[PDB]
RNA sequence: AAACUGCGAAUGGCUCAUUAAAUCAGUUAUGGUUCCUUUGGUCGCUCGACUUGGAUAACUGUGGUAAUUCUAGAGCUAAUACAUGCCGACGGGCGCUGACCCCCUUCGCGGGGGGGAUGCGUGCAUUUAUCAGUGGUGACUCUAGAUAACCUCGGGCCGAUCGCACGCCCGGCGGCGACGACCCAUUCGAACGUCUGCCCUAUCAACUUUCGAUGGUAGUCGCCGUGCCUACCAUGGUGACCACGGGUGACGGGGAAUCAGGGUUCGAUUCCGGAGAGGGAGCCUGAGAAACGGCUACCACAUCCAAGGAAGGCAGCAGGCGCGCAAAU
């Protein structure tokens, strides 16, 4: 290859991407964003697999350039733009919004918010920067430049910011007792406490995360995003509330359901 | 001891050059000795705070930064000027016959003259660095000697 | 043509590898700059993202610094004299990084006396004749005169350093690479390091 | 004032060739007996050098000075203008108009 | 329509010739560097024109060669093409030089403390030299701060660009966009390195070594570290735990067949990474190419011709010949 790679293989996308094998030979590869290639989730997936507003590649491209739809506050017009977590989704004329969360197993999952709610976003701060004129600032994990922050803003905290503005209006501390959920890895939307945090100089900086039922399991200190201050979450949570049911418990549900409906 | 060959031997962090009131004796002819700690646990040697030698490639007083991979080894040869060889003797398994067998990759690191209390059979630890060389890539860190040399 | 590989030459065990792929173009090299003396002439090249390398083939002038009392000026390129890698390369009038060369001494000398107000240079049987210095001198307060005072209370240096300021050339080293900036920067020659190279320029004279 | 002229095979002649022959060079973007395909697409092109010589099949010629025998075959009627200037400054230019 | 400008053609597709610690696989690092586009920030921080210049297209007219996606002289004309560039912000701030002025026990002298016109430099981007130690790392010669300068004529930025909807307040003054731009992070990555793991062969037992082999010093070049390459030094480095040399009907892996338990054989082949476009060599443009549906010369082979010259590389899709036991519109 003499350059960047400009396809993308349908067998060789994500599988949170959560497409099926006879249709295409070729799968949606997203413009460049904030998020990356394999942690995001393109418009035309999402309006064409999930909402079912569209059934062909053309119908989301005429209701992308319609002027219908807005990310986090600003008009997108790219059917291919990258979409991760808790990117803000609004459709104006119909009065819909939804927040991208991690559900129980490893995928996204549609979840209609509140429009109140839909004024707001969380997100992870990344490193802290310090610019020209003795500017701190700050690099957001969807690559938000915010100048001037708060003086107790640390390196895996996370903040709040109206998205009419810009600014921060409160934030969480990164530490024990706090409500936290995983990014990535074999765990996968499961909202737990954090207990431990094991310090190891030079390699990656594992913490232990206890679930509200009895379960816990360790990730490492990237895979970290913090969402509660103790025992209330600061954002709506989808079904089941992140607890990672088990196939015994799943199976005793399932068939539970299927006896109740008949 | 010092200043061997054609070029002048310094260290580019200090100023060895400062203008004091008198020029004479009585707080001037002790020049300042460049240091740093390389973390990861290991602690800096006297040896290289009080010394006297020049380089450019030391984990300690140099330009050189310590991450990745740390390993260890037994001093084979010291032959070459500031570096030297070490062997790793590793076990591999197979999957067929359920017994194992020995191996060795011996690999050139480099040695600062602040370790020079160092015969054949020591054992040391080292660092991963930028490639100093050809085939060197790895810093001693500290040094422990083997059994006997009770002297 | 000029290749930077690293697959051209023999293994850590003396073996020979055969090179499977053909020269690439981020594997480049370029032909030396020879930086010359002379009216100054910069060529750009180039390189790698779009950026421009200046290639300085001649110059005049340089920004040298003299870190005794820490100035810094413009100063003209006498001659080299000293060059620690190759012998034949002060036979050509070379510039390379960490070089030997002689620079004029009068934009510090002037420095010396505007700052200092202690005469450099201006050696016994000629005093100062075009009458500036002294005009400097006089319509002084007594609290600007006691500045001064308490300022030349120490007014000493090396006596190498003099004597290169009565011979009007002082013995500098250059800290930039000419080949990659287009510039001549640098430092001047004190301490040890004027005695050094001062036995290693008499050493290779004899 | 002589300039320009196509060869007996039909090769047009380079300015500052200095031969009375045919000598190949490379040609590229801002060139001329060239108009490139590629963006900084050169090719080697073989043309007519600059000295004059019986062996050549056409030669153009300007006129720079005026006389007083009018021909028919050049000076005969004056075209009109086709297109005239379209830039504010060449219009107050070719009008002499002020600011005003 | 045409044509100038800008962008893409470096993606995709086909093949397995080379390649046996080389490629590749898992695991690390760039604290050792470049990054088109998108996203976010910066874009009156600098103290010194109510819009400038001439050239070319397309077009018109006139020609040569047997011949090409071949082209010269003549007449106009545009820019988000090529260039040259101001006003405002902008009245005073920060540092050196400072004519000088004022207050006092100390009589003045000597000392202590405040105003300072004038003159020079000012920020970001590059480079050198010195000093101190807002925020961070396991750890900087890290970022930020201060001083003195530099700032390449082939030259860093600080907008001489375009459209829609309408306008309030006495000619000034406003809303949403499109394009372009130094720097900074991010996204896509690429590239160089760390640890471990490859088929057979002793009728290959020693190999490399001023034609760099091993390391040290100082440089050149490269986007960066490094014998990558120069000048000088010491004789180093690998090897019976199989180096080196040869062969391969060898691209590597995820995988396939058979299979009680262990294994044996294959993997050219749809997804990942690498290599090449007859085979070596060199290069323009571009962010990214040693590109071949880009260019330049060599040999093998080969097309047209008025014999002067001109034009190419189906291991792309169909198709044809050869080769074949063997493979389609």
């Amino acid at each position: 290859a003499r350059g960047p790679k400009k396809h993308l293989k349908r067998v060789a996308a994500p599988k949170h991407w959560m497409l099926d094998k006879l249709t295409g030979v070729f799968a949606p590869r997203p413009s460049t964003g904030p998020h990356k290639l394999r942690e995001c989730l393109p418009l035309i997936i999402f309006l064409r697999n999930k909402l079912k507003y569209a059934l062909t590649g053309d119908e989301v491209k005429k209701i992308c350039m319609q002027r219908f739809i807005k990310i986090d506050g600003k008009v997108r017009a790219d059917i291919t733009y990258p979409a991760g977590f808790m990117d803000v989704i609004s459709i104006d004329k119909t009065g819909e919004n939804f927040r991208l969360i991690y559900d129980t197993k490893g995928r996204f999952a549609v979840h209609r918010i509140t429009p109140e709610e839909a004024k707001y976003k969380l997100c992870k701060v990344r490193k802290i920067f310090v610019g020209t004129k003795g500017i701190p600032h700050l690099v957001t994990h969807d690559a938000r430049t915010i100048r001037y922050p708060d003086p107790l803003i640390k390196m895996n905290d996370t903040i709040q910011i109206d998205l009419e503005t810009g600014k921060i209006t409160d934030f969480i501390k990164f530490d024990t007792g706090n409500l936290c959920m995983v990014t990535g890895g074999a765990n996968l939307g499961r909202i737990g406490v954090i207990t431990n945090r094991e310090r190891h100089p030079g390699s990656f900086d594992v913490v232990h995360v206890k679930d509200a039922n009895g379960n816990s399991f360790a990730t490492r200190l990237s895979n970290i995003f913090v969402i509660g201050k103790g025992n209330k979450p600061w954002i709506s949570l989808p079904r089941g509330k992140g607890i990672r049911l088990t196939i015994a418990e799943e199976r005793d549900k399932r068939l539970a359901a299927k006896q109740s409906s008949g | 001891d010092i200043q061997t060959e054609r070029a002048y031997q310094k260290q580019p962090t200090i100023f060895q050059n400062k203008k004091r009131v008198l020029l004479g004796e009585t707080g001037k002819e002790k020049l300042p000795r460049y240091y740093k700690n390389i973390g990861l646990g290991f602690k800096t040697p006297k040896e290289a705070i009080e010394g006297t030698y020049i380089d450019k490639k030391c984990p300690f007083t140099g330009n050189v930064s310590i991450r990745g991979r740390i390993l260890s080894g037994v001093v084979t040869k010291m032959k070459m000027q500031r570096t030297i060889v070490i062997r790793r003797d590793y076990l591999h398994y197979i999957r067929k016959y359920n017994r194992f067998e020995k191996r060795h990759k011996n690999m050139s690191v480099h040695l600062s003259p602040c370790f020079r209390d160092v015969q054949i059979g020591d054992i040391v630890t080292v660092g991963e660095c930028r490639p100093l060389s050809k085939t060197v890539r790895f810093n001693v860190l500290k040094v422990t000697k083997a059994a006997g040399t009770k002297k | 043509g000029i290749s930077r590989d690293n697959w051209h030459k023999r293994r850590k065990t003396g073996g020979k590898r055969k090179p499977y792929h053909k020269k690439r173009k981020y594997e480049l090299g370029r032909p030396a700059a020879n930086t010359k003396i002379g009216p100054r002439r910069i060529h750009t090249v180039r390189v790698r993202g779009g950026n421009k390398k200046y290639r300085a083939l001649r110059l005049d002038v340089g920004n040298f610094s003299w870190g005794s009392e820490c100035c810094t000026r413009k100063t003209r390129i006498i001659d080299v004299v000293y060059n620690a890698s190759n012998n034949e390369l002060v036979r050509t009038k070379t510039l390379v990084k960490n070089c030997i060369v002689l620079i004029d001494s009068t934009p510090y000398r002037q420095w010396y006396e505007s700052h200092y107000a202690l005469p450099l240079g201006r050696k016994k049987g000629a005093k100062l004749t075009p009458e500036e210095e002294e005009i400097l001198n006089k319509k002084r307060s007594k609290k600007i005169q006691k500045k001064y005072d308490e300022r030349k209370k120490n007014a000493k240096i090396s006596s190498l350093l003099e004597e290169q300021f009565q011979q009007g050339k002082l013995l500098a080293c250059i800290a930039s690479r000419p080949g990659q900036c287009g510039r001549a920067d640098g430092y001047v020659l004190e301490g040890k390091e004027l005695e050094f190279y001062l036995r290693k320029i008499k050493a290779r004279k004899g | 004032r002589i300039s320009g002229g196509n060869d007996k095979q039909g090769f047009p002649m380079k300015q500052g060739v200095l031969t009375h022959g045919r000598v190949r060079l490379l040609l590229s973007k801002g060139h001329s007996c060239y108009r490139p395909r590629r963006t900084g697409e050169r090719k080697r092109k073989s043309v007519r050098g600059c000295i004059v010589d019986a062996n050549l099949s056409v030669l153009n010629l300007v006129i720079v000075k005026k006389g007083e025998k009018d021909i028919p075959g050049l000076t005969d009627t004056t075209v009109p203008r086709r297109l005239g200037p379209k830039r504010a400054s060449r219009i107050r230019k070719l009008f002499n108009l002020s600011k005003e």
